[PDB]
RNA sequence: UCACUCUUAAUCACACGUUGUAGCUCCCUUUACGUUGUUACAAUAAGAGAAAUUUCUCGCAAAGCUCUGUCCCUUGAAAUGUAAGUUUCAAGGGACAUCUUU
């Protein structure tokens, strides 16, 4: 039958460990049932930390921009051809357009030259976009454009072309912007003025093709930019009186004020003042609602950012976009006093229809002509609501009296759990956290399918989950800070106790730290403590100042080093209670002076001198993870999944500190190897944090403070059982052999833990490497690119295509790198003058595997393979690579990677060969050879050697090169087969595909 | 069907867009692409008048092309979907 | 002491970089290719779908299982047959995609 188990989870930015621990009908664990680990690739860029879709977004932007440029060039060519300027689409128009444009001034140009300059103006049109808002990139571009606009207003430069042929190409030697420069960028308005000036001058100079309509069409081209419960009645327009009123009513009735838990709706007297602010003020902010109403500082609105005015002063509730847009257009050019029933028609007219005639005909009766002019010239309405017109005129008078959407709808019109639903991505911005919770959801579903509904789900969230990239990187920084600090502290301890017997225990370092911080004196009594006696047992102890049973606080701020003389008299009270601080006795005042004179941080000082218990709040804060992800996961799991647990805390997200405490006192603190299995550890312990266990711990702490011989464990021999079940290769044998007195641990569910890695089988990816080489050297297999001098190091120098043509160049460039110690920029930062100026000269590079791009005139390196076809030919294994460019072209390669020879002649996978199977990245394979057998995840193919890399399932330091077997050849291997694994690490079995599938 | 400025907002509706799902991937993608593109171009046909960088006469010229272009696309969208038998 | 490494930018746009063919120009190898600097034009992922040399939209991401496909598993029903075991269909549960969304 189905078990009664608690599922423990351990979540981190790249892993999900899970444990299934059986419990009795009380909240008492009995034995470990199952355990496993699932890894996945961190849902962000491996190095930069940007979003994985940012590159795709930029590529889309570039593709669209080039497409628009080509489209408008086509339209300009066709328009010139129709107006007879262009004889045909393709004529070799002149190349001196800049000198032609200035020659177009004060002279007439022939048809070919005029067409050339016209198309050049259309092709290079300039920037449009007050100023100085956000960015330095913008800043530089805008500075260049503004300086050019300033320069243009002089008699010597009548137009940007004259500026280019006068100021640009006499002091720089070039017209166009060079490298990362914006000094030569022009405004769209400046170039439009140039085109108008050229038309005006050429008109008077005898040019036939200078029509007014031609000018207008060319301005249109050079200036154009793409803008950024009901009956049969249609839905209403968003920019209408009724719809905006509806939305304002919903927002006004969805207002909740939170005052330290006194979360309440508005007083009905207060709501009248807020009823119509947006009509008076264009954008009322949260500052307006707080100021108008009777509120105070300790009161904030739901959806808070967080008092700090900018969070509330710059937050709009409802923007009467249509209302104030119509107000401004009617005032700038009837009055704003308008009747709703006309505002709705105006909004529908400008939302349904966009031409002048249709909206004029629809609103001819109830609108005067000057209002038509004012609205027509300066209005644009876009979107619609999801509620019909007739519904609004009835629903509005009801919700204005303080109703809700569904309640009013019911007044007018009276008339999935077994598994976890998909993550509500709108509530989670982080892609990394989204992937972590997606994989957690998959793991939970798999566990439920394998064992049924869990009684409880306990969660251990890693410290780095739910954080930005920089936050985790700084966490890494201070982690290494703590590492060096602890090793230096061990060194200092060895200095102060030279005769020790090796590595210190964790207690001794903190004993020394407390000895230092309390200045070699105990806090409670004030007796002096001797450093040489510090390490004998019974002399001193590290005591929770605030008792652990009452606070559950294991932090450094609660620990004080105390002589065993006085704790025999105290019990489990607080220093205020212990030292009779209520009466302000000499004992309490002396102790307070002693602690305040210590080197303690202020928070520690105040926590020692608490005077207040606050047991419920402190314990609840210390025991549960209060972060956003923990609360969201508790709510989501509880509401959307079935849990057979009694109470309202069916989901438990424990604070990481209490988890560390349990892991330490349960014996398995440093039981983590360098493999990925260790995550499971935490799951197990968080699965054993049932309320009965915590009560047992509290009672044991009560024993050791003032009133079982050792710290409670879930059962006998818990540490070794967990260690074997997680890290043993054959846990059955180890459990039976090394632990004979616990037969309960070895059952039918005991299997070796196999770590399940997320599949990566997408066929879409980057087509090729961005660096584009020239393809006319592939017949010999070399790569000719332009090589900048400032980037050319010594190795690139010798690989030049001109040491065979200019030995003077080679020798001079060589000595230049010598004088700078192989520094390219230092040598050629000064304009290199050839025996002309040299800035970049063509080079040679390794290129024997490439994609043909740029209409067949360029080449690029392959980016990434998406499939590997394993074949058998002549009784031997062959591997055909399949990249993304082959998939897009729909070609099925038949060449397998063979060594010491290039793809011009590889081993052909012909009829003689038999297709074995196909492999996607991060697929499981089993390889048996004459020496050993490896079951690991496929981790790429080397095109040169023809060898593969396969990943050990847990990444042991003891196996492979830091966990991966690199350079394994499979040509002469015995068996190489594809396998399959479940998300839980189960069902490792052979899979035999039938036919080779196409790439598309 | 025939589309003009009078019926474009009436035919370019969510019900008609939703009922394009039954189409196979072969023809569904171009028809939705044309139809969604027509809606976006037409919904912002008057957006030109709200920019200080466009003259009123130029904005008039842009508005006519925006409506004309967007009407043409939906006519293509209906024609190709009706070729596949859509209960438009 | 059966404790511890828990003191936001989007969408519109601009301008490069690179490749190729032309016009200039610097160097320069042999018995016509290279090739410096500069200007123009074409291209700027590889490409795919649909309809007419031309038009749209998609084209490096995430998630999803409704449709399609791949693979893994459980269950049942038929033809069998040197009585061993095959071959076929039906439907249930999952994992992933070349499938579906945003």
């Amino acid at each position: 039958k189905n078990l009664n188990y608690i599922l423990g989870l351990d979540l981190g930015i790249a892993s999900v460990g899970w444990a299934v621990v059986e419990i009795d009908e009380k909240e008492n664990p009995l034995r470990l049932i199952d355990v496993g680990v699932r890894t996945f690739e961190r849902a962000e860029v491996p190095k930069t930390g940007e979003s994985l879709a940012l590159s795709r977004r930029l590529a889309r932007s570039a593709r669209r921009l080039t497409q628009r440029r080509v489209a408008r060039l086509k339209k300009a060519k066709r328009l010139l051809k129709s107006e007879n300027i262009l004889l045909s689409t393709d004529e070799r128009l002149p190349h001196q357009v800049w000198q032609l444009r200035v020659e177009g001034l004060d002279h007439k140009l022939e048809r070919q030259e005029w067409a050339a300059v016209l198309l050049h103006l259309i092709k290079h049109r300039g920037y449009l976009s007050e100023s100085k808002s956000e960015n330095k990139e913008l800043g530089a571009l805008l500075s260049g454009v503004d300086n050019n606009h300033k320069l243009l207003q002089q008699a010597t430069y009548r137009s940007p072309a004259e500026l280019a042929v006068k100021k640009f190409e006499v002091e720089e030697g070039h017209i166009r912007n060079q490298q990362g420069a914006y000094t030569h960028t022009f405004s769209r308005l400046d170039l439009l003025a140039e085109m108008e000036l050229l038309f005006s001058r050429q008109q008077h100079f005898g040019n036939p093709f200078a029509s007014e309509k031609l000018l207008e069409n060319l301005t249109a081209l050079l200036m154009w930019q793409k803008p950024a419960t009901f009956e049969d009645e249609y839905k209403a327009a968003k920019n209408t009186y009724s719809a905006e009123r509806f939305v304002w009513i919903t927002k006004l009735n969805n207002l909740r004020i939170q005052e330290n838990g006194l979360e309440r709706a508005l007083n009905d007297n207060e709501r009248l003042a807020l009823m119509e602010q947006p009509y008076d003020k264009n954008r009322l902010f949260y500052s307006q609602v707080r100021s108008i109403l009777k509120l105070s500082d300790e009161a904030i609105f739901k959806g808070l950012r967080y008092d700090k005015k900018a969070i509330e002063t710059k937050a709009v509730l409802m923007e009467m976009k249509a209302y104030h847009q119509i107000r401004k257009v009617l005032e700038g050019n009837a009055e704003l006093k308008a009747n709703p029933t006309l505002l709705d028609e105006i909004g529908t007219a400008f939302s349904l229809y966009k031409t002048d005639e249709d909206i004029s005909a629809y609103l001819a009766g109830k609108l005067s002509q000057p209002v038509l002019n004012a609205l027509l010239e300066n209005l644009s309405f876009d979107k619609f609501i999801q509620l019909s017109l007739k519904a609004l005129y009835k629903l509005l008078p009801l919700m204005q009296q303080g109703l809700r959407y569904d309640e009013a709808c019911r007044e007018i019109y009276g008339d999935n759990h077994h598994f976890l639903p998909q993550i509500p991505a709108d509530e989670i911005r982080n892609p990394v956290v989204l992937r972590t919770l997606t994989q957690a959801r998959k793991v939970i579903n798999g566990v439920v399918r394998l064992y049924g509904s869990p009684a409880r789900i306990h969660i251990e969230t890693g410290r780095e989950v739910g954080k930005s990239y920089k936050d985790r990187r700084e966490l890494e920084k201070r982690q290494e800070e703590n590492r060096k600090q602890r090793e230096n502290a061990i060194k200092e301890f060895k200095e102060y106790f030279p005769h020790f017997a090796g590595e210190p225990k964790a207690k001794d370092i903190l004993k020394m730290r407390l000895y230092k911080q309390q200045n070699a004196k105990c806090l409670y009594s004030g007796k002096p403590i001797e450093l040489h006696r510090l390490l004998e047992k019974g002399y001193v102890e590290v005591d929770h100042a605030l008792p652990f049973s009452r606070t559950w606080d294991d932090s450094f701020n609660n620990k004080v080093l105390v002589l065993a003389n006085e704790n025999q008299n105290k019990g489990n009270l607080t220093p205020f209670e212990w030292l009779d601080g209520k009466h302000n006795s000499e004992r309490w005042r002396a102790f307070k002076a002693l602690v305040e004179t210590s080197a303690f941080p202020y928070a520690k000082k105040q926590r020692i001198l608490s005077q207040k218990l606050d047991e419920k709040g402190f314990i609840e804060r210390n025991l549960n993870d209060t972060r956003y992800v923990a609360r969201f996961l508790c709510n989501f799991i509880a509401d959307n999944m079935h849990l057979t647990g009694e109470g309202k805390r069916k989901v438990f997200a424990s604070n990481g500190q209490i988890t560390a405490l349990l892991r330490s006192r349960w014996g398995l603190a440093k039981s983590r190897e360098d493999n990925d299995r260790h995550h499971a550890l935490d799951a197990v312990v968080v699965a054993c944090s049932t309320v009965a266990m915590q009560q047992k711990i509290t009672r044991f702490v009560r024993f050791e403070a003032g009133d079982p011989l050792h710290f409670p464990t879930p059962w006998q021999f818990f540490k070794q059982e967990v260690e074997i079940r997680i890290f043993s290769d054959n846990p059955k044998l180890e459990l039976e052999n090394r632990l004979p007195d616990r037969p309960q641990a070895n059952h039918e569910f005991v299997q070796p833990l196999f770590v399940s890695r997320m599949p990566t089988r997408k066929m879409t990816g980057q087509g090729h490497m961005e660096t584009v080489k020239s393809a006319k050297r592939l017949n010999e297999g070399i790569s000719v690119i332009k090589m900048p001098l400032t980037k050319l190091k010594l190795k690139d120098l010798e690989l030049m295509v001109n040491r065979e043509r200019e030995k003077d160049l080679y020798d001079t460039l060589k000595a230049r790198l010598e004088a700078f110690n192989d520094d390219p920029a230092k040598a050629f930062a000064e304009p290199f003058i050839k025996k002309a100026i040299v800035k970049s000269v063509r080079v040679e590079q390794i290129q024997k595997s490439g994609v043909l791009v740029r209409e067949g005139n360029g080449v690029a390196d392959n980016a990434s393979m998406v499939r590997v076809d394993v074949f058998t030919k002549g009784g031997k294994y062959f591997l055909v690579p399949i990249y993304t460019w082959q998939v897009a072209k729909g070609i099925l390669p038949n060449k397998a990677a063979t060594q010491y020879k290039d793809e011009e002649d590889w081993e052909v996978m012909d009829n003689s060969a038999t297709f074995k199977f196909s492999l996607h990245p991060n697929d499981l394979v089993k390889l048996v050879t004459k020496k050993k057998t490896i079951l690991g995840y496929f981790n790429g193919l080397n095109r040169a050697t023809g060898n593969i890399d396969i990943k050990e399932h847990d990444l042991d330091k003891s196996k492979g090169k830091q966990g991966i077997f690199e350079g394994v050849g499979i040509k002469l291997a015995l068996s190489f087969e594809k396998y399959q694994v479940d998300e839980l690490g189960k069902n490792i079995r052979l899979c035999k595909p039938s036919k080779r599938q196409p790439v598309r | 069907m025939k589309i003009t400025s009078s019926n474009f907002a009436t035919i370019a509706t969510s019900e008609n867009f939703a009922k394009l799902s039954v189409l196979p991937k072969n023809h569904r993608e171009p028809i939705k692409g044309l139809f969604k593109s027509a809606v976006e171009q037409f919904s912002s046909a008057r957006d030109f008048f709200k920019n200080e960088n466009y003259s009123k006469e130029l904005a008039e010229k842009f508005n006519k092309e925006a409506v004309n272009e967007a009407v043409e696309k939906l006519q293509k969208a209906i024609d190709l979907a009706e070729k596949q038998g859509i209960q438009f």
